[PDB]
């Protein structure tokens, strides 16, 4: 099949400038246009430009030309979009995509290169059990939760006992204040089972080599 | 001969006189207010507006006057001394607000080659006016009222010294033509002939390119070999580089388009009929882009150019009639015309040609001032 | 032999 | 630029249901508009070409319409997997302009929230800090306010929340609440708050504690 392979996440700091990829797989490289978009997480797509990699020549939307170029290397078969004096606002992801066409069966898009901009540097996570205050006797159901927090970059995965708690657990996404991420997770259980049953958040930074669990004990 | 020009026929003019009175008068008590009210201030094209639209409404404010003229069968009701004043008023009037159109014309000329305060205004404004006066004093003088020889009516007539009637009444028909016609529209048309030269330089005529592109992409669209591809696509980039020669960045937009040609050209080198085909299906988003912008800018050179045609239309249209049948009146009075089937016609006709160079002063107000708001 | 007769 | 403007942004579906996305143009793009599928923020998958074309793949129920001016996109019977954004797209001429989109989530009865309550852990106070955390979880729809108090009193400022994206299995929504204090002022104050704003109650949901 055709294919469209984009370098993962760069780490980047205010002002500082990028090169992301696009390796270009199954089709002869020099023969089709490629544009370039972008996407904040809840809003729609922006076109960025077009780029013919047999010439070279290129076209781009206003509001981008000042601050993105588009390169081509015909040997490697790979496109290239750097961007320069990086800040929140370019905060987005960026696919690489051959459009659609009238006289082709279908579209080929990349898969998003995920790009943050913040100043702080790598960051071990600092978790905390929450156990429920009140140890108030509920006929069925008692919530834990754990909280994973002030960490940089993403991803963190949380588990719940090394991976066998899929049963009332609701993991919230990450969340960027004054550059660093907070992340929670609850887990609703039988009140007969907790505390007898030994109930643990098992969390996982790999940017800090960092693994950390806290089994969560009453008050 | 001289004809019984009264008839049932001229039964007509009467009433028109009054709806071109009423008409041409709101119209032109509008066109007063505005200026009057909020003034130019200082503005040259409007305060020519003027001058005009009070000399067209002093044109009309007589029209009822002479309503009576021919309504009682040329038997003037208001005695010698009253005939030689609004005959010489009326020509007055007429000379003045076909000189002002002469001058709006060279106005609008000059608005168009130098676009970019109010200071000759002071002689061209009176200037006008003063020789619209001079060229009124033979009127005023030979004007008088008679007890017409055939009709058995006192009619308010151009009186010339008997002796050489024929010499006098040819001249002075002449004179209108000359002054009310012939020079006044050398002005008029030329002006014209400036816009179209200046909305023709000040442009390019790309639709002979926009064509090609239009043509040769509808070909690459339903294209059954690499040879036709080749082809419309090599026919395409020569339309781009004319197009080209030709602020504004649409030079850009034939850079890219070049660009987006050359590249399906090189595919199409290769034999590769449905890449190149696809490579053309983002070329009509290039072209799209552009078409788009040339339609927007030669809308503004149209609305330009088909209200300085509409100011020469207008006048033609008005103007020509009386001026034709007082260049065979005055052939008549000469001799070169002798036949009376003519001569019945002429003075048959001049009262209708007549109210219709009023009618141009009913309309100057929606040329030169009703347009634009 | 005839005259002008209309108001031009 | 050929502003692209899609209604409405919500629409709750059930499983069954025919369904018409309006896509209005500020100007004329003529039948050069795509519509997109797109779920988890991943590369959208195109839906429908040059307004009412077919993609290969592509299930029948999805069906475009319209031309010029005004397009739309008749899915003919919704079923569980077709939530998600849905994108429209001019080809007509640069610069290229996408739809803000339309968002398809799943209809059903109502829920008010489970409200849980924590405080700060021993682990999070020898820290030198103090975050209370609150679960307001498994209630629909998405229509939720949160209001932090400390001692009756309101707080705004060091409260940053999470919203979970539909659910799969029952599809209700979940949100969490981290109030974040200097353990300092956390010691201080005794009593600790969470009030919650949904379409179930008409006076809130609240959960407290008292150190």
């Amino acid at each position: 099949q055709i294919q469209l392979q984009q370098s993962g996440p760069e780490l980047v700091k205010p002002g500082a400038s990028v090169k992301i990829s696009c390796k270009a797989s199954g089709y002869t490289f020099t023969d089709f246009y490629i544009n370039w978009m972008k996407q904040r997480p809840g809003q729609g797509l922006e076109w960025i430009g077009w780029i013919f990699p047999g010439s070279g020549n290129t076209h781009y939307n206003e509001k981008f030309k000042g601050k993105a170029t588009l390169i081509v290397d015909t040997s490697s078969s790979t496109a290239f979009m750097q961007l320069n004096s990086l800040t929140s606002e370019d905060s987005a992801v960026y696919f690489c995509t051959r459009p659609v066409s009238y006289y082709y069966d279908f579209d080929y898009w990349g898969q998003g290169t995920t790009l943050t901009v913040s100043s702080a540097k790598t960051t071990a996570p600092s978790v905390y059990p929450l156990a429920p205050v009140c140890g108030d006797t509920s006929g069925s159901s008692v919530t834990l939760g754990c909280l994973v927090k002030g960490y940089f970059p993403e991803p963190v995965t949380l588990t719940w006992n090394s991976g066998s708690l899929s049963s009332g657990v609701h993991t919230f996404p990450a969340v960027l204040q004054s550059d660093l991420y907070t992340l929670s997770s609850s887990v609703t259980v039988t009140s007969s089972t907790w505390p007898s049953q030994s109930i643990t958040c098992n969390v996982a930074h790999p940017a800090s080599s960092t693994k950390v669990d806290k089994k969560i004990e009453p008050r | 001969c001289s004809q019984k020009p009264s008839d049932k026929h001229l039964d007509a003019i009467p009433i028109l006189y009054y709806i071109i009175f009423v008409i041409g008068f709101l119209v032109n008590i509008v066109v007063v207010t505005l200026f009057c009210c909020q003034k130019g201030p200082k503005k040259v094209s409007s305060i020519y507006i003027f001058n005009l639209a009070v000399a067209d409404l002093l044109v009309l404010a007589t029209l009822p006057l002479w309503a009576t003229y021919y309504s009682y069968r040329y038997d003037w009701l208001f005695g010698p001394v009253m005939c030689k004043v609004f005959g010489s008023f009326l020509t007055l009037n007429m000379f003045a607000s076909i000189w002002f159109i002469t001058c709006m014309s060279v106005d609008r000329y000059q608005s168009v080659i130098y676009p970019f305060n109010p200071w000759q205004a002071s002689y061209i404004v009176p200037l006008v006016w003063c020789m619209a006066c001079l060229s009124s004093l033979p009127t005023f003088y030979f004007r008088d009222v008679r007890t017409i020889e055939y009709l058995g009516v006192n009619a308010c007539i151009m009186a010339f010294p008997p002796e050489k009637y024929a010499q006098w009444s040819a001249g002075i028909a002449l004179m209108k033509n000359i002054l009310g016609f012939i020079i006044p529209l050398i002005f008029i048309a030329t002006c014209y002939f400036g816009i179209r030269k200046h909305l023709l330089k000040t442009n390019a005529d790309l639709e002979d390119n926009w064509e090609t592109l239009n043509d040769n992409l509808k070909v690459i669209e339903k294209a059954d070999n690499a040879a036709q591809v080749k082809d419309a696509l090599t026919k395409m980039r020569a339309a781009a580089l004319d197009a080209q020669k030709a602020m504004k960045d649409f030079r850009h937009g034939f850079d890219i388009l070049v660009g987006q040609i050359d590249d399906a050209l090189k595919l199409a080198n290769e034999g590769k009929v449905k890449e190149a085909q696809a490579a053309a299906e983002q070329l009509k988003t290039t072209r799209n882009a552009y078409i788009q912008k040339y339609l927007k800018n030669r809308i503004t050179r149209d609305q330009v150019l088909k209200m300085a045609a509409a100011v020469v239309l207008a006048f033609i249209i008005c103007w020509l009639p009386f001026h034709v049948l007082t260049f065979l009146d005055a052939l008549a009075w000469m001799g070169v015309i002798n036949s009376c089937e003519v001569i019945a016609v002429i003075d048959l006709a001049l009262p209708f040609a007549i109210l219709l160079g009023f009618t141009n002063s009913c309309v100057n107000p929606f040329l030169y001032c009703f347009v634009g708001n | 032999g005839r005259v002008y007769i209309h108001p031009i | 630029d050929i502003v692209l403007t899609q209604s409405p942004a919500t629409l709750s579906v059930t499983p069954g249901d025919r369904v018409s996305l309006s896509c209005r143009a500020s100007q004329s793009v003529s039948n050069y508009l795509h519509w997109y599928q797109q779920k988890s923020h991943e590369s959208p998958r195109l839906l429908i070409k040059y307004a009412s074309q077919s993609i290969s793949g592509i299930p029948s129920r999805f069906s475009g319409s319209g031309s010029g001016t005004d397009f739309t996109l008749s899915i003919n019977s919704v079923e569980t997997e077709d939530f998600g954004m849905y994108f429209c797209q001019q080809s007509n001429s640069w610069p290229l302009t996408f739809g803000a989109g339309t968002k398809l989530e799943l209809r059903r009865a109502d829920a008010a929230p489970t409200v849980s309550i924590f405080p700060p852990s021993s682990e999070q106070l020898t820290s030198g800090g103090a975050s209370v955390v609150c679960f307001l979880n498994n209630f629909y729809p998405k229509d939720i306010n949160v209001k932090w108090k400390i001692d009756g009193s309101e707080r705004q400022n060091g409260v940053l929340n999470s919203w979970t994206d539909q659910d799969s299995k029952d599809s209700t929504y979940s949100m969490s609440s981290t109030l974040t204090l200097t353990k300092d002022e956390y010691e201080r104050h005794n009593s600790y708050t969470c009030e919650a704003t949904h379409k179930t109650s008409t006076s809130p949901i609240v959960k407290s504690f008292n150190r």
